[PDB]
């Protein structure tokens, strides 16, 4: 069973003092050799182990941030918390809980791993993403098949969602991946179309975006 | 009587690398052989002086038979994962001893033959050294097995031959180590009490071997009072150490003996404050 | 299916101040034999913890012996520190002497 | 010298 | 910190190859050393511990290997299930330092991108700035580089790039340029071109459009 589970708020403000728990269904730290370390990962880098705390009550640290994580577990062992005290914008990473086992005085690999928890730190609010169209150029020639783009402008949270025609255009799509800038992000999405649909019909860009409750429609016209 | 005897204990170590495997080797008490395999190039190394003057055959055959022991443990506790249908992360141990136990004229008095799983008594060869006696109900598809195979049969050739020659042989080699008999330096210590009372500390160090008695009397009688006396242990070169507590009255420290009797001494020792 | 184990703190030589001394933790009576012994100086972990062979006895549980030089003073306390897996919390022993 | 196990499975 | 150095950093192989990954230490970390295997979008589960032990339930086609200094993880007969992002363990000084991580994809016959010009709608304009993007799409492999020529230089400052994974379809990459400049540096030229280069094309692929048509 083993299973360990993440949990912990996303989306926090800098300077703030974040806070992790890890539960755990499959053993106990209580009279086990079992120890739980926590480990960040930031969005395409590597791997950095953050803290570790055996069932003792012994804590372990990596010196590499200063002074500002504390690790800690339950009285009643089958959680393990982590807090990180002033947060940075640096620190924004998707974070999880590993169990490993104590052999006399080292540790030795991480057998089970969380899921995962995603925490991003930003001093800017949730806004609502502007859409805009992109047409082909003014001069172009008859081609054989045209591509239409949907550009997402100005959104705070992460996720957003792009369909062509209310989800009925899927064939041929590309939804990009979203870029920050100056604390708002903005991403771009395209559609592939064979030359005799359009602009025989009506192409609509479906934008959803659900932090902010909002569904944006668009129509490309040259 | 003196013994031979070899202990080994194999160690799964899931998510860390190859399970422990230790032999150690016993001449009564006293240590002088060890294998372990975590270490590099695994080989058989001494560990007293006496044992040293054995060429490099004996170590060369004595690691072979040490790294098959080896793979035979390996081999045994995938079995005993296997049987007890327990969880392959988990880290399990077995334990073996072997050896005899012979007079000091040539007969041997104890054959010993057992292995034990997890710190419970899992299978032993008897005194007879022809029954299996196991305890466990996966035990006795071992006890079966090697009933079929007939280990006990060559465990006691190993046990009636072997082991005695070649006990002789250490004793024999290294007579300057094992026979010899250093009596105890002993004495008292007398520390005044926050209560009212005195306590009185019998020290006896520096001996060989471990067998010692240690106790207080009153007025030459058993002593009838609260004696708190803590377990013989080693001083890291080869002797031992031992001391006895007692709560007397003050004044009255000088009616209390301690006598240590040793195999080492001409007569019991007395001691007074 | 656990053994708890048992501590002794002392020192090989009858100690006096500034006279060099090994001292040793003599942890018996455990089980499984993964355990860590720590020698403290002050409170801090010395380095020369040069511990012997993790045999077991008839009992089918295990001991060992860990020494470290050091020199007994009048202000200096020294202890050891066991880590097993049967004790909630690690048993911290400090030397005396008897 | 020590005991073989001659490669005897439990 | 043992900082721990994995190399390649990128891998590509065919259906069936056998591939190695190596991982060296700074200092001498003796069969303190464990592999694992995270799939796209999951966590990374563990593989390979101690040097060559698998954890039981790894499929036999993996091995690992130690030589001297350098860790190798060698694997034979490759699938599609096996694409991911690898890691190495140190777990012998407390600082436990990891590898640097290697993506395993699968290769596949190259791509040439369809590149597309995107001029800024009317309604950027009115707010008062302005983005120009030109897309590439179905290329293969990832290498690739982008110019912007405004009108005859390059004006490389404002831009950003957005590349995605393989695409779930087919696995070929895609790209998003965006120039966001202001609505008077746009009205301040007329020309605009993308320049993308692919190791397949020999001579950059370039698309335009002019402000005035």
């Amino acid at each position: 069973q083993v299973t360990l589970k993440e949990s912990g708020p996303g989306m926090l403000q800098p300077s703030k003092t974040l806070s992790l728990t890890c539960s755990f269904s499959g053993f106990s730290l209580s009279t086990s050799g079992l120890v739980v370390n926590w480990i960040r990962q930031p969005s395409g880098k590597s791997l950095e182990w953050l803290a570790a705390i055996d069932w003792d009550g012994d804590e372990y640290y990596n010196p590499s941030p200063k002074s500002r994580l504390t690790v800690s577990k339950d009285t009643s062992n089958t959680q393990v918390f982590l807090k990180i005290t002033s947060v940075d914008t640096v620190d924004t990473a998707t974070y999880y809980c590993a169990r490993s086992r104590r052999y006399g005085r080292y540790s030795g690999a991480f057998d089970y791993w969380g899921l995962g928890v995603m925490v991003t730190v930003s001093s800017a609010e949730t806004t609502a993403p502007s859409v805009y169209p992109l047409a082909p150029g003014t001069a172009l020639k008859s081609n054989s098949m045209v591509t239409l783009g949907c550009l997402v402008k100005g959104y705070f949270p992460e996720p957003v969602t792009v369909t062509w025609n209310s989800g009925a255009l899927s064939s041929g799509v590309h939804t990009f991946p979203a870029v920050l800038q100056s604390g708002l992000y903005t991403l771009t999405s395209s559609v592939t179309v064979p030359s005799s649909t359009w602009s025989s019909q009506a192409v609509t860009c479906n934008v959803a975006h659900p932090a902010s409750s909002t569904k944006v429609d668009k129509k490309i016209v040259p | 009587s003196h013994s031979l005897r070899y202990f080994v204990t194999a160690v799964s170590r899931p998510g860390f690398g190859e399970p422990r495997y230790m032999e150690v080797g016993y001449v009564d008490n006293t240590e002088f052989v060890r294998f372990d395999s975590d270490a590099e190039n695994p080989r058989y190394e001494p560990r007293a002086r006496w044992i040293e003057q054995e060429g490099p055959e004996y170590w060369e055959r004595e690691t072979r038979r040490a790294k098959g022991n080896e793979q035979s443990f390996r081999v045994d506790l995938r079995t005993a994962l296997r049987y007890y249908n327990q969880s392959a992360g988990g880290s399990h141990t077995l334990q073996w001893m072997a050896g005899c136990d012979v007079e000091s004229d040539g007969r041997l008095l104890r054959g010993y033959w057992q292995f034990a799983y997890d710190g419970c008594d899992y299978i032993a060869l008897n005194e007879d050294l022809k029954t299996w006696t196991a305890a466990d109900m996966a035990a006795q598809i071992t006890r079966r097995k090697w009933e079929q195979a007939g280990a006990a049969e060559r465990d006691r050739a190993y046990l009636e031959g072997e082991c005695v020659e070649w006990l002789r042989r250490y004793l024999k080699n290294g007579n300057a180590t094992l026979l010899r008999t250093d009596p105890p330096k002993a004495h008292v210590t007398h520390h005044r009490r926050p209560e009212g009372d005195v306590t009185l500390r019998c020290w006896a160090l520096g001996f060989y071997p471990a067998d010692i008695t240690l106790t207080w009397q009153l007025n030459g009688e058993e002593l009838t009072q609260e004696m708190e006396l803590v377990e013989t242990r080693p001083a890291g070169d080869g002797t031992f150490q031992k001391w006895a507590s007692v709560v007397v009255p003050l004044g009255k420290e000088q009616k209390y003996t301690c006598h240590v009797e040793h195999e080492g001494l001409p007569e019991p020792l007395t001691l007074r404050w | 299916i656990q053994k708890t184990p048992q501590i002794q703190v002392y020192s090989r030589h009858p100690p006096e101040n500034g006279k060099p001394n090994i001292l040793n933790c003599y942890v018996t009576q455990f089980h499984p034999p993964h355990i860590e012994i720590q020698m403290l100086k002050n409170g801090k972990k010395i380095p020369k913890v040069e511990m012997s062979d993790m045999s077991f006895s008839k009992d089918w549980s295990f001991y060992i012996l860990a020494h470290t030089e050091f020199t007994p003073t009048e202000t200096d306390t020294y202890a050891c520190r066991v880590k097993h897996a049967s004790m909630a919390e690690p048993k911290t022993v400090y030397w005396d002497r008897d | 010298r020590g005991p073989g196990r001659a490669f005897v499975t439990i | 910190d043992i900082q721990m150095t994995q190399s390649p950093s990128s891998m590509s192989a065919s259906l069936g190859d056998k591939v190695t990954i190596n991982c060296l230490a700074s200092e001498d970390i003796g069969n303190y050393l464990s592999w694992y295997q995270q799939r796209p979008g999951k966590s990374p589960k563990l593989m390979i511990y101690g040097v060559t032990n698998l954890e039981d339930g790894v499929p036999s086609r993996f091995s690992g290997s130690r030589s001297g200094s350098d860790y190798s993880l060698t694997i034979n007969s490759l699938g599609y299930d096996d694409e991911g992002i690898y890691h190495c363990h140190e777990y012998y000084e407390y600082p436990f330092t990891f590898g640097s991580g290697t993506k395993l994809e699968i290769k596949r016959a190259d791509a040439a991108p369809t590149v597309s010009i995107f001029p800024p709608s009317t309604e950027q304009l009115a707010t008062g700035g302005a983005s120009v993007v030109c897309l590439m799409n179905n290329f293969y492999p990832r290498d690739i580089s982008v110019k912007w020529k405004i009108d005859g230089t390059e004006r490389r400052d404002g831009v950003l790039d957005s590349v995605t994974d393989q695409d779930s379809k087919d696995s070929t990459y895609s790209m998003s340029s965006t120039l966001s400049l202001t609505k008077a540096d746009y009205e301040s030229h007329n020309l605009y071109t993308c320049e993308v280069v692919h190791k397949t094309s020999s001579s950059p692929v370039v698309k335009s459009f002019n402000r005035n048509e």
